């Protein structure tokens, strides 16, 4: 009964029946096919016959055409045939998705989520097998620049060839075939798993969380597995192939990993989004358990019912998370700040900042386990990212364990937080904004920038030993780091290691933005900065001011006879609306700015 | 991509985005 | 009874008696003398014998020594004698300021503010006359680089000479002497003025507001009156004189107005601060009138008692202010955005942004009245500043007229806002934060950045026709503007007109910061940016989150035996504290960044 | 302006500024 299990604003908008959910899934497949058809045809460039495919997302999808062994010229007959067939598919899916199918519904009443998962195992088995067979007999782009059937081999431990990569797919087909049969007969009834059949939000949460972990493995694989046809190196090769437009080629020659790093940034960002949103759903499911006095006799066996009321567990556990953030942040940002002060003042002959030593630490544990040879850049960057992860987890674990009662609600005499969405409780006790579950969701989104930004600066080849460029007295440290980066870090395939800390790198990249794409990424930066600034007006403690001022603007529009425009100021966005929209736009406008950096 | 084409299409983006706040307010 | 007339937090801190107020004034004079003594001796440079005076504020005070005809070498015998005598004065003033003087108090019970103003007229008369006489007989720096007595002349309409500038001071002495005598006998009892004797906050408000207007006249005079000894040109001359250290000289040769523009930025910023704080005091005085049912029988004659309750006056008046902001902002930022898009995309040969026309409008009204010959840079900059002023006035006029009742309080069924300092009323009606008088004070401080920033970018020679640098197709417009700027704009004495809009100018100035003062202004930028970011944690709708999380941090410190440090998290800053501190630091850290721009 | 002088004086600024929030909290 989903309409009873969502926040108020969504009760009238959430698919409310088995059938409606299936229709939403169908229409979502229509969206997928439709995006493919749109982006092969539109948003390529101003003049594709001469400029090729220059614009983002289209470049990545044309890089796929290239990897498939098709003519990846802008608007080629292959590209158009692919785009038009996906449009056909989209229209058929949306068609079915917007008509009611009572027989389909009647059957869905008999389907369990365990059964659906069996079916998904064997659908995935089909896809994996058929794609292995397509590779095997019809081929993909081969080393000779021609479409080449891969053959089929199952020598898992021999060298990677097209044939064994085909075998890898067929093997996954077999594995999911046997696994689907096994679970068809045995079910998922084991304890600690039977409860999933009870609640769609629990299943949904787990899907999001595991998908987030898949995203992270994909980020790392896109850096490490750079084979030009069987890995993500097809994005390097496409950008300098015969199909690449002149400007894309010029950019890729000084930035070989250009398109790979755009894909990486997309998967980093989406992965963070599914991690935090998935945890929000699991926490919301738990909170509904805790608010349904009925929903307790089946879940009493789980420890979280107790932990969500135990103030000593809450403090010990959250304190451990905060320590896990504090220590690596202190080490990484403290070192990089000392080194920054040293780089800044290196020309000084006297005074407080003259003749500072550079802090230079390697990464012996990572090197011993994975075969890198890291420098202070990796040491600082990895501790800043690790710290950002634990930092982000502070609001995440509060969603999970603080959203019904906390030491604070007990301290101030409350029985329990009323629900998961209330924005505040007013000025009592010096102010109470954003103790609810959803407000900690937003805060985790905000904090997640401490993961995304250092990760991006690292991946794009910033010097992460310092916030500014390495000064001349410390050049030896940079040069040694550059040698072992080139010889031992797979990232050197995508990015040269510059001597520029992020602040200096911003100057250089932004300067380069004036002269690529006719300057457009400067327009992107400026517009994104404006919108980001405006979110302050929605996120600051100033909503009442705006609601009061909005009455003057509405009144003024009515006086002159344009009340249809004054309706824009019928009221200010509410606390809840302004926090949701402000967080969304604050977060995404930051990502737009980083996307500019990914375009040059 | 003449001046009239370009102003027209700019105004199209403007009118379109301007309706986003109406959905909430 | 000031303790009854201030916000709660200040009742125990405000000087509570006539005598205590006088002592505070004495101690403030001690602060003035002490700053002079400190800054002539410390914070000059790391090694003054070789580097001279390099650091801000000290440079401005040494430029004064220079203008006085004294040896303005760092730590010269003249500088030390001046510094040590001002220290003596500070110690004597603080000495007297921290002892009780009962006879002085008994006499103060007999002093009125009208009497004090008579006395101030004749003290100012003394200062003006004695300084004219010092100039006349002992002199200031003369055109020959020597101290030269000016003589004394009263030829007001002849050419400005040192002698007539001395006469100007003596004449001001005479005028304030006659004016003090006149008011000694006639008083200030005229209607609409008698009420000032009633309330110290009304007098205080007016002093701040008029001082703000003086600040603005000083900003303009520092640009326009650039005479090298009798005007603010002494700051240009000092920076390239024999006393100037080598680096100050190198900077001034490419930036002649360096020190003048530092003084300008100081007076712009302080003037805005006194304007808004002065209006806050006047509004607070009015609000106390409206809250004292007694305080009405003497003020009923004033129209503001009515206006503060009249919802049609409130909407008409505030709507007029908003229009006065909207129209010039729309014109200035809309034009500059079109021109920005044109400059950005100027290299494009096709597509939506190719071959745009530059919007080019002059300033014929300003030219006809003041003798300028302005370009699109002046037209845009002046409308952006004018608009920023009306924008800032929106929260200012709400302080004055919305702080007891408003159309909003009537709409939601309230009788009246309880006081001037409450932070919010909670989530009712979609949220109520920052409708009080003090919260509109903060908002005016925030909004005032729309005055300060464009004014600074203009004064420092940014191209204000565009947010980026002028592109080659529009170079003719820049060159024509440069010719008439050089020949008709007095600002060219302080700043060359660059072709750089503020975004491009930021790149160039920040690049220059790496190589002046051993890079220190990069440290200033980075530290200021960090603090600015942190204010979000105090200004966002998130105070309850922090108070709840603070309990975990305090608990963790206590567990390990360092509860004296955990007291830092005894509680989060309250709504009221965090808004005051957040606004102060948001505002000042922005000013620090602009100060970096003023240093190069 | 030796390393020990400079670290000492940096720590002095640190300890000093650190007391500002105690005044409110
Ligand atoms: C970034 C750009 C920005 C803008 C363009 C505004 N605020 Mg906003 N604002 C901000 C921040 C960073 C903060 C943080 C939190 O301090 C706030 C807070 C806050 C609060 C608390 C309130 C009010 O209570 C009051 C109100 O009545 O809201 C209904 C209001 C108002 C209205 C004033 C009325 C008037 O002057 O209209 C006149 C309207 C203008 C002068 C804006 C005209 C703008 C253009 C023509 C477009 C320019 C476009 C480009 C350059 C691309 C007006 C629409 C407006 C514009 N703001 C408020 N604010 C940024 C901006
Ligand atoms: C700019 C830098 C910045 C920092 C360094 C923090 N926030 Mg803050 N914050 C910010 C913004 C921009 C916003 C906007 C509004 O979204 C917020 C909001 C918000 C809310 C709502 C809450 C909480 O409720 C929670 C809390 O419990 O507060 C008592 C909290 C916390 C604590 C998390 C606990 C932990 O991880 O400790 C671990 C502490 C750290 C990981 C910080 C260690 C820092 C250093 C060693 C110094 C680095 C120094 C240099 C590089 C010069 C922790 C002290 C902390 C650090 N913030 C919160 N915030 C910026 C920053
Ligand atoms: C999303 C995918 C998914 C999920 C949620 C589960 C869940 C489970 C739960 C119910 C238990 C394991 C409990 C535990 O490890 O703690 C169970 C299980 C098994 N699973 Mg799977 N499995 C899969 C995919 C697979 C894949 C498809 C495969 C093989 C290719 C298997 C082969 C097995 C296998 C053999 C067993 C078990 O013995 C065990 C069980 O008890 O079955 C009920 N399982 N599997
Ligand atoms: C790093 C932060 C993080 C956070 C805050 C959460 C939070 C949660 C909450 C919503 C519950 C129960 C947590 C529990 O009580 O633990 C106690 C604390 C510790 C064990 C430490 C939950 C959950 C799960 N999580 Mg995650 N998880 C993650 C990372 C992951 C990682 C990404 C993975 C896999 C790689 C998972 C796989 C699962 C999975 C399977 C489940 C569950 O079934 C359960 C859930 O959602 O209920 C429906 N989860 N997860
Ligand atoms: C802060 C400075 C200050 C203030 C608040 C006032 C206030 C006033 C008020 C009480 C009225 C004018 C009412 C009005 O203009 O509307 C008054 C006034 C005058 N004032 Mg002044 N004056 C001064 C400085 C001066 C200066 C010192 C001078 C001369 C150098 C004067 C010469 C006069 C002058 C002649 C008159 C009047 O006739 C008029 C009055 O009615 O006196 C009570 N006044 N003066
Ligand atoms: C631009 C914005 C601005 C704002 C919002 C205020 C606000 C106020 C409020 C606090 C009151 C009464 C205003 C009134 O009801 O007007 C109605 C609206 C219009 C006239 C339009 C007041 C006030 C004064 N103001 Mg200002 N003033 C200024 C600019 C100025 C300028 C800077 C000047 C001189 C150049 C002054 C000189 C004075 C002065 C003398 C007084 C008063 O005696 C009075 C006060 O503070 O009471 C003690 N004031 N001023
Ligand atoms: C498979 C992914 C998935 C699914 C099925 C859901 C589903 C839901 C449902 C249960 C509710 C209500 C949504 C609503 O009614 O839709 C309405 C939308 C439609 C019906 C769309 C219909 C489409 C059209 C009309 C046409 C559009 C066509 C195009 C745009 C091309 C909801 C919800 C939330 N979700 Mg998630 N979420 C996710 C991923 C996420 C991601 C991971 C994130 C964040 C990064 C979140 C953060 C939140 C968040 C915060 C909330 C809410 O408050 C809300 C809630 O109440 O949860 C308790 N959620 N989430
Ligand atoms: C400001 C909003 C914003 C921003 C900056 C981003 C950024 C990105 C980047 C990080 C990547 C790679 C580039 C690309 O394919 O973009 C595509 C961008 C859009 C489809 C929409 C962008 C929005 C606007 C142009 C309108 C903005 C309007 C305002 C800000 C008022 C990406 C991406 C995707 N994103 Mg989003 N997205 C959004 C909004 C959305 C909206 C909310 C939606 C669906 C309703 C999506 C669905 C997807 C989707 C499917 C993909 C990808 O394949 C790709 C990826 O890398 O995944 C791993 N995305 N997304
Ligand atoms: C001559 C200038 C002047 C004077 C006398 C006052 C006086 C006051 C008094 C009436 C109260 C309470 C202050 C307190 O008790 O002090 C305590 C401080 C001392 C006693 C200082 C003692 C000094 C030491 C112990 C040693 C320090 C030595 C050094 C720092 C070297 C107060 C006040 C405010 N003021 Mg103003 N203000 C100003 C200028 C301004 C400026 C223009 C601004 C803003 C830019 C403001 C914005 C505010 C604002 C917002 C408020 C308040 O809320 C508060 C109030 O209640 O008003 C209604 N105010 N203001
Ligand atoms: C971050 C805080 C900050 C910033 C950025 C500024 C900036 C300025 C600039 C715009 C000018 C010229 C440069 C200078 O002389 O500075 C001097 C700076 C200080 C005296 C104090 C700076 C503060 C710190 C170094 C400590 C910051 C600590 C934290 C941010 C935690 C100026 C200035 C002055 N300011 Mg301030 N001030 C302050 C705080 C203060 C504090 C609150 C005080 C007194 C308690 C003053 C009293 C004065 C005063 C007297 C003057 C001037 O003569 C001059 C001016 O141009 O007036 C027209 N100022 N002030
Ligand atoms: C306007 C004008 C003319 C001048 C304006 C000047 C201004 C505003 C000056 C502001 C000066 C300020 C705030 C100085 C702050 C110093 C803080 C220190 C020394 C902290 C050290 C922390 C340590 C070592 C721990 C380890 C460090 C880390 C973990 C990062
Ligand atoms: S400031 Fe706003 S969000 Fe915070 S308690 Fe008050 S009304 Fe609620």
């Amino acid at each position: 009964n989903p309409r009873a299990q969502v926040f108020e604003y969504f009760k009238l908008k959430v698919p409310a029946t088995r059938g409606a959910v299936l229709k939403a899934h169908i229409n979502h497949l229509g969206n997928v096919a439709a995006m493919v058809s749109f982006i092969l045809v539109h948003h390529l460039s101003w003049d594709p016959a001469t400029q090729g495919v220059l614009w983002a997302p289209a470049t990545m999808f044309y890089a796929r055409l290239y990897q498939l062994g098709l003519d990846a010229v802008a608007l080629s007959p292959d590209a158009l045939f692919v785009a038009r067939m996906h449009l056909l598919a989209a229209i058929i899916l949306w068609g079915f998705g917007h008509v009611k199918s009572p027989a389909e519904e009647k059957f869905l009443e008999k389907v369990t989520m365990g059964k659906a998962l069996v079916a998904q195992f064997h659908f995935f088995a089909l896809i994996a097998t058929l794609w292995g067979l397509h590779m095997a007999f019809y081929g993909i782009l081969g080393p000779s620049g021609k479409l080449e059937p891969t053959g089929l081999s199952f020598d898992m431990f021999g060298p990677i060839t097209p044939a064994t990569m085909a075998g890898n797919h067929v093997a996954f087909g077999a594995v999911f075939f046997l696994g689907g049969i096994f679970h068809y007969f045995a079910g998922f009834n084991t304890k600690r798993f039977a409860f999933f059949e009870k609640d769609w939000e629990a299943v949904l949460s787990v899907s999001c969380q595991i998908l987030a972990f898949h995203f992270a493995t994909v980020v790392f694989a896109m850096i490490i597995w750079q084979h030009p046809q069987l890995g993500f190196g097809f994005m390097r090769e496409y950008a300098v192939s015969q199909y690449a437009g002149p400007e894309l080629k010029m950019i890729a020659q000084s930035n070989p990993g250009l398109l790979v790093k755009q894909a990486i940034l997309g998967h980093l960002v989406m992965g963070i989004m599914f991690w935090i949103g998935g945890v929000f759903h699991g926490a919301h499911f738990m909170l509904r358990v805790l608010n349904d006095p009925k929903l307790a006799e089946e879940m009493k066996d789980f420890k979280f019912i107790k932990r969500c009321y135990d103030h000593e567990f809450q403090k010990k556990f959250l304190a451990l998370i905060m320590f896990g953030a504090f220590l690596p942040i202190f080490v990484s940002y403290g070192i990089a700040t000392h080194n920054t002060i040293a780089d800044i003042h290196a020309a000084s002959k006297t005074g407080l900042f003259a003749h500072m030593t550079y802090i230079n630490i390697g990464t012996p544990l990572h090197d011993a386990i994975f075969g890198s040879k890291g420098s202070i850049s990796e040491f600082v960057a990895a501790h800043a990212i690790a710290g950002g992860l634990h930092f982000t987890m502070v609001p995440m674990w509060r969603m999970v364990f603080f959203s019904k009662v906390s030491p604070w609600t007990t301290k101030v005499g409350m029985k329990a937080k009323r629900d998961g969405e209330f924005p505040c409780l007013g000025p009592a006790y010096g102010g109470t904004c954003s103790i609810s579950l959803v407000d900690q969701f937003y805060l985790a989104i905000f904090f997640s920038l401490q993961v995304i930004a250092p990760a991006w600066f690292y991946i794009d080849g910033c010097w992460m030993g310092s916030f500014v460029a390495v000064a001349a007295p410390y050049n030896d440290i940079y040069q040694a780091a550059l040698a072992t980066f080139n010889s031992h870090n797979p990232l050197h395939q995508l990015s040269p290691l510059t001597n520029m800390g992020y602040f200096s790198y911003i100057i250089q990249q932004t300067t380069a933005m004036f002269s690529r794409y006719d300057g457009h990424m400067i327009q992107a930066l400026l517009g994104a900065h404006f919108i980001w600034a405006f979110t302050f007006s929605m996120l600051f403690q100033y909503r009442g001011s705006r609601d009061e001022g909005a009455m003057v603007l509405k009144w003024a529009h009515q006086q002159v006879g344009v009340g249809f425009a004054g309706k824009m100021y019928n009221r200010a966005l509410s606390l809840k609306e302004g926090k949701a929209i402000g967080c969304f736009l604050f977060f995404k406008m930051t990502i737009v700015c980083m996307w500019a950096l990914a375009m040059v | 991509y003449s001046p009239t084409f370009n102003v027209a299409h700019i105004l199209a983006f403007f009118f379109l985005f301007l309706h986003i706040p109406f959905y909430f307010v």
